[PDB]
RNA sequence: AGUACCGUGAGGGAAAGGUGAAAAGAACCCCGGGAGGGGAGUGAAAUAGAGCCUGAAACCGUGGGCUUACAAGCAGUCACGGCCCCGCAAGGGGUUGUGGCGUGCCUAUUGAAGCAUGAGCCGGCGACUCACGGUCGUGGGCGAGCUUAAGCCGUUGAGGC
RNA sequence: GUGAGGGCGCGAGCGAUAACGUCCGCGUCCGAGCGCGGGAACAACCGAGACCGCCAGCUAAGGCCCCCAAGUCUGGGCUAA
RNA sequence: GGCGGUAGGGGAGCGUUCCCGAUGCCGAUGAAGGCCGACCCGCGAGGGCGGCUGGAGGUAAGGGAAGUGCGAAUGCCGGCA
């Protein structure tokens, strides 16, 4: 009858930034938010690593993706969609690319919500120090 | 009976939600120097009196 | 030690003695049966050629037993097709003794 | 001779209305939705027993995959080995041994490296 | 819903009413209403042929003879209709009301006397017939009686 | 030990009423009487009247002490409806439910 | 009850049965204007207290247990965990947090979750019968035969002619 | 019982080498398999014919970067949109 | 070895009313009905057991005869929403 893990501990991890591919960090990063990485893996739980980035701004990303790479965002309002190319995001707050991606790559429900506020980022590089700082690459 | 209708019956909880501030609130009295008894405040009341 | 046995079709460790209820087996009330059908051990024993070519685990057959009635029931829409079996599935009740490897 | 409905009708339905004993609101109180429910449900159960299978198929796999890439290997690598190097022990379930004796499965972990290639 | 006692007026227009659509009390889906297939008075009788009502009687008769139960008589001692008496004349008889007893005999005294007893029932000659055999577990019957039965079938 | 005390057929809707007494429900004996008193409601009436004539039973018949004697409970359920006719414009007519109540409050002794 | 009620009228045409063996039908006291309660008392029983036997369901309510205010929904279902209640136990019961899955019932239709029909909910009433005659199958009786109709006698749940 | 059939592949007429169009022929699936896996979702496209149970196992189509099982697999090319 | 299934054909069964069984047997130490169960037997419709109600009926084994099973009919009557 299968093992049901039980209450474990926040292992943090602390993830560079620059150099890496955007898509292919976030890829990385989840499988960390979701626990799946640990054996001791369970669904309905939620119990992966608190993720920690740093120097977002020096995400690197192939193509003409920084000129062409738009994000929408829909108002309620009527004529409301407003667009913005990743250019004027790493411009402006930077992190904000590297968080959608992540975002976009977590599961739908409840949990995947509860995921999200376990990964911090950031462009500095430099976080809070709280204590686990576990480099990873 | 005309124009608009309710089109499904209300559900007896949401019914009872949309109760939820309905209850009533106790009235606000006070002990009158006059009679051991209670009144409202600002209110002359039997079993006491007021001056002027 | 650890122990995996298979039987009724299906893979299961053991502890040595303790009761486990598996697929119903043909056995005396209160016999004892060998579950040769063994792999691995406690003390790191990799089962080579699917079973360990030496090796068995005896328990003995504590009794038989149905199981709680589950309802089987069909429904196909727009078609008054119902259907509604009763089942519970036979098993019998293993203790085990001798994980003699 | 009339045979009245009687007892009959009453019984039939108290008899269903347990079934459906904390399903929502009118769904456990009226026994025509009552019914309507576990119709569903009966399917539902059914179909999901079949599903429990592929639920933890899957849920060990996870696992294996887990540990079986902290020695070094896809699962896919990982099950070539054992399905190769003869051991068809470990039905995925039971390599739940990546937990409880890692050491046993490390042992199947060189063992399966080894044979594999 | 023809024999009913109301009327045939239709009970309401059947167009822009909004409601159901009707006849008449009368129609069986009103409660007081008509009934449907419900009973009407009827012979239940039929005509099982004679052959077959001998051979029954026989059967009957020698079913008991074979059981031994049967038992033929003609010394009815006990005479003036009075229950006391056929109570002691059955008793020499071996019939004590240990089993039912289908008495069958001429003798209309002899009938008001085993009459009353709830243990037997008594029956004229041609009265024989089978469900009272079958009813009683023992017969017994005056030789008079045996003899118009032979009659019958013999 | 505990004081019952009914008033039945009060000819008076439930939903109101309920309102009020869901107003002293576990409350002093002297503060509800102050409530019920001063609470601007058609139902303050009957429900006064029978917390009222609890408190009596509770003295009279059960001897507990006035002084210390609380609401335990009290509760009012639904009696039979009163139905009327009410013509109606183009010739229908609705029929309206004056409906009436059971209205019941046990009290308890203060405390121990 | 051919009543009440509806219709000018011919005429239409309801609903409504049950304390208890017995009235022993609740003196008297208590709150209240009364109704109606609480105590006392009758009774085997008063949740038999008077449209009073039993007293179901929808429906309304008080108390208790579990749960819910970052959540996405045919209301279930599968798994796991928490909490509360049973039990020596292992087990079991109630609830629902997270996870996976999932387009109401009937009808009609080439095709419906369907924005196609029907149904507010519950209880009761509600639709393939019967007679004669046919045809095939079937369990029997008798067989180159088989069987009687109306009726007569008998009986009063008897058969016979 | 049925005598409304429907879509798809192929072979023709009609049509405009239009139509979730129509009308025949051969086949097929839905109808009645709106049961199960694939195709995001979706009767009839690909896979497959559900007697029930199992916290076993191989595979089908499809798929193996994360949502989402399983290779960020190996080798040789091409494409910069 | 077969066992998806609408229209439809066939087979086997469960339960309600009534009759023979009955001048019997069950029954106030409790009939019918109602309420409740995590128990037992049945694939199932059902059947049994146990506690609570209820206060007078009930009816085996084996047969027999039907006013015999409701969720829908803008169905009918009532009650309540
Ligand atoms: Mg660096
Ligand atoms: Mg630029
Ligand atoms: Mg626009
Ligand atoms: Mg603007
Ligand atoms: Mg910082
Ligand atoms: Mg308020
Ligand atoms: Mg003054
Ligand atoms: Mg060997
Ligand atoms: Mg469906
Ligand atoms: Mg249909
Ligand atoms: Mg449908
Ligand atoms: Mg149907
Ligand atoms: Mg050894
Ligand atoms: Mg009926
Ligand atoms: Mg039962
Ligand atoms: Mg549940
Ligand atoms: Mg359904
Ligand atoms: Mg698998
Ligand atoms: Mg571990
Ligand atoms: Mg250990
Ligand atoms: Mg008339
Ligand atoms: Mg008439
Ligand atoms: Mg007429
Ligand atoms: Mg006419
Ligand atoms: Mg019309
Ligand atoms: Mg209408
Ligand atoms: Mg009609
Ligand atoms: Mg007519
Ligand atoms: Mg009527
Ligand atoms: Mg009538
Ligand atoms: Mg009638
Ligand atoms: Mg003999
Ligand atoms: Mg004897
Ligand atoms: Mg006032
Ligand atoms: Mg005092
Ligand atoms: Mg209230
Ligand atoms: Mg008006
Ligand atoms: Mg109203
Ligand atoms: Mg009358
Ligand atoms: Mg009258
Ligand atoms: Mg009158
Ligand atoms: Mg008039
Ligand atoms: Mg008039
Ligand atoms: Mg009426
Ligand atoms: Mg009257
Ligand atoms: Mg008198
Ligand atoms: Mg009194
Ligand atoms: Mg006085
Ligand atoms: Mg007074
Ligand atoms: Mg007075
Ligand atoms: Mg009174
Ligand atoms: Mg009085
Ligand atoms: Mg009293
Ligand atoms: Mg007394
Ligand atoms: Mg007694
Ligand atoms: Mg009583
Ligand atoms: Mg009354
Ligand atoms: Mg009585
Ligand atoms: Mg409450
Ligand atoms: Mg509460
Ligand atoms: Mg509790
Ligand atoms: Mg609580
Ligand atoms: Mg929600
Ligand atoms: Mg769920
Ligand atoms: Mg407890
Ligand atoms: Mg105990
Ligand atoms: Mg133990
Ligand atoms: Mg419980
Ligand atoms: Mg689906
Ligand atoms: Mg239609
Ligand atoms: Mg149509
Ligand atoms: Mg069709
Ligand atoms: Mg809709
Ligand atoms: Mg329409
Ligand atoms: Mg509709
Ligand atoms: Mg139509
Ligand atoms: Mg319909
Ligand atoms: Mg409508
Ligand atoms: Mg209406
Ligand atoms: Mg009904
Ligand atoms: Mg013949
Ligand atoms: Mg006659
Ligand atoms: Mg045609
Ligand atoms: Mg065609
Ligand atoms: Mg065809
Ligand atoms: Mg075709
Ligand atoms: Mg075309
Ligand atoms: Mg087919
Ligand atoms: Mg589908
Ligand atoms: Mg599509
Ligand atoms: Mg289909
Ligand atoms: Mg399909
Ligand atoms: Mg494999
Ligand atoms: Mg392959
Ligand atoms: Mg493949
Ligand atoms: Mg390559
Ligand atoms: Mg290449
Ligand atoms: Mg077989
Ligand atoms: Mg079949
Ligand atoms: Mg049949
Ligand atoms: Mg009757
Ligand atoms: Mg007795
Ligand atoms: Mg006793
Ligand atoms: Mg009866
Ligand atoms: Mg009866
Ligand atoms: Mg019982
Ligand atoms: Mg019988
Ligand atoms: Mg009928
Ligand atoms: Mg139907
Ligand atoms: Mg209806
Ligand atoms: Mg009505
Ligand atoms: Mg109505
Ligand atoms: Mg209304």
């Amino acid at each position: 009858k299968t093992y049901v893990p039980k209450q474990v501990e926040p292992r943090w991890v602390l993830i560079d930034a620059e150099g890496k591919t955007l898509g292919r960090l976030a890829t990385k990063i989840a499988t960390l938010l979701r626990g799946k990485h640990r054996p001791d893996w369970t669904p309905n739980v939620a119990m992966g690593d608190f993720v920690v980035v740093v120097n977002a701004d020096k995400i690197r990303v192939t193509g003409k993706k920084l000129e062409q790479k738009i994000y929408t965002r829909y108002s309620g309002y009527p004529g409301g969609l407003k667009k913005i190319p990743l250019e004027k995001m790493l411009a402006t707050h930077p992190e904000r690319v590297l968080e959608h991606a992540v975002k976009g790559m977590l599961p739908k429900g409840p949990l995947g919500r509860r995921l999200f506020k376990r990964l911090k980022v950031y462009a500095g590089p430099d976080h809070p120090h709280q204590a686990q700082r576990p480099e990873k690459l | 009976a005309k124009h608009p209708v309710p089109k499904k019956k209300t559900s007896k909880a949401r019914r009872d939600a949309r109760r939820s501030h309905h209850a009533l609130t106790p009235p606000i009295l006070v002990p009158c120097p006059e009679c051991k008894a209670m009144k409202p405040p600002h209110t002359v009341c039997p079993e006491c009196g007021y001056y002027a | 030690m650890f122990a995996i046995v298979k039987t009724g079709g299906k893979q299961y460790r053991v502890e040595p003695g303790l009761k486990l209820r598996v697929e119903k087996l043909d056995a005396e009330p209160g016999a004892t049966v060998e579950l040769p059908v063994l792999l691995l051990g406690g003390e790191k024993t990799v089962v080579g050629t699917p079973v360990v070519e030496g090796a068995s685990v005896v328990a003995e057959v504590l009794g038989h037993g149905r199981g709680k009635k589950i309802l089987v029931s069909k429904f196909k829409a727009k078609v008054q097709y119902r259907r509604k079996k009763g089942h519970r599935q036979p098993y019998t009740e293993l203790l085990i003794k001798e994980i003699r490897g | 001779p009339r045979a009245k409905t009687g007892v009959v009708r009453r019984r039939k339905h108290k008899k269903i209305l347990k079934l459906a004993k904390g399903y929502w609101g009118l769904r456990s109180k009226s026994f025509r939705k009552a019914r309507e429910t576990l119709f569903a449900a009966g399917n539902y159960a059914y179909a999901h027993r079949k599903r429990r299978k592929r639920d933890f198929r899957r849920l060990w796999i996870v696992r294996i995959n887990a540990a079986c890439r902290q020695h070094g290997l896809n699962y896919s690598t990982f099950i070539h080995g054992l399905k190769k190097a003869g051991i068809e022990v470990d039905r995925k379930n039971l390599a739940d041994l990546a937990v409880r004796e890692p050491q046993v499965f490390a042992e199947l972990v060189e063992r399966a490296k080894a044979a594999q290639g | 819903r023809g024999e009913v006692a109301y009327s045939g007026r239709k009970i309401w227009p059947q167009k822009h009413t909004g409601r159901a659509r009707h006849g008449d009390i009368g129609a069986p889906i009103f409660v007081g209403g008509g009934v449907v297939f419900g009973p009407k008075p009827r012979d239940y009788s039929y005509t099982l042929p004679k052959k077959v009502r001998k051979k029954g009687l026989a059967m009957a008769v020698a079913d008991r003879a074979r059981e031994g139960k049967l038992l033929l008589v003609e010394a009815f001692a006990g005479v003036n209709g009075k229950t006391k008496e056929f109570l002691a004349w059955a008793k020499e008889a071996g019939l004590d009301g240990s089993e039912s007893v289908l008495l069958v005999t001429g003798n209309e005294l002899v009938r008001r006397a085993a009459r009353n007893l709830p243990w037997v029932v008594t029956l004229a000659p041609e009265g024989l017939n089978v469900y009272d055999i079958v009813r009683t577990e023992r017969l017994v019957m005056d030789l008079d009686a045996w003899e118009v039965f032979q009659n019958r079938i013999g | 030990m505990e004081a019952k005390a009914i008033a039945r057929y009060v000819r008076i809707s439930p939903r109101k009423v309920r309102l009020v007494v869901d107003l002293i429900r576990g409350k002093s004996l002297e503060e509800a009487r102050n409530i019920l008193r001063y609470t601007n409601k058609r139902g303050a009436y009957f429900v006064a009247k029978v917390l009222e004539s609890a408190a009596a039973n509770a003295v009279n018949n059960h001897d507990m002490l006035e002084d210390r004697l609380y609401v335990k409970a009290a509760y009012v359920d639904e009696g039979p409806a009163l139905k009327r006719v009410l013509p109606r414009a183009r010739g229908r007519a609705d029929i309206i439910k004056k409906r009436t109540s059971h209205i019941t409050v046990i009290l308890g002794e203060k405390h121990g």
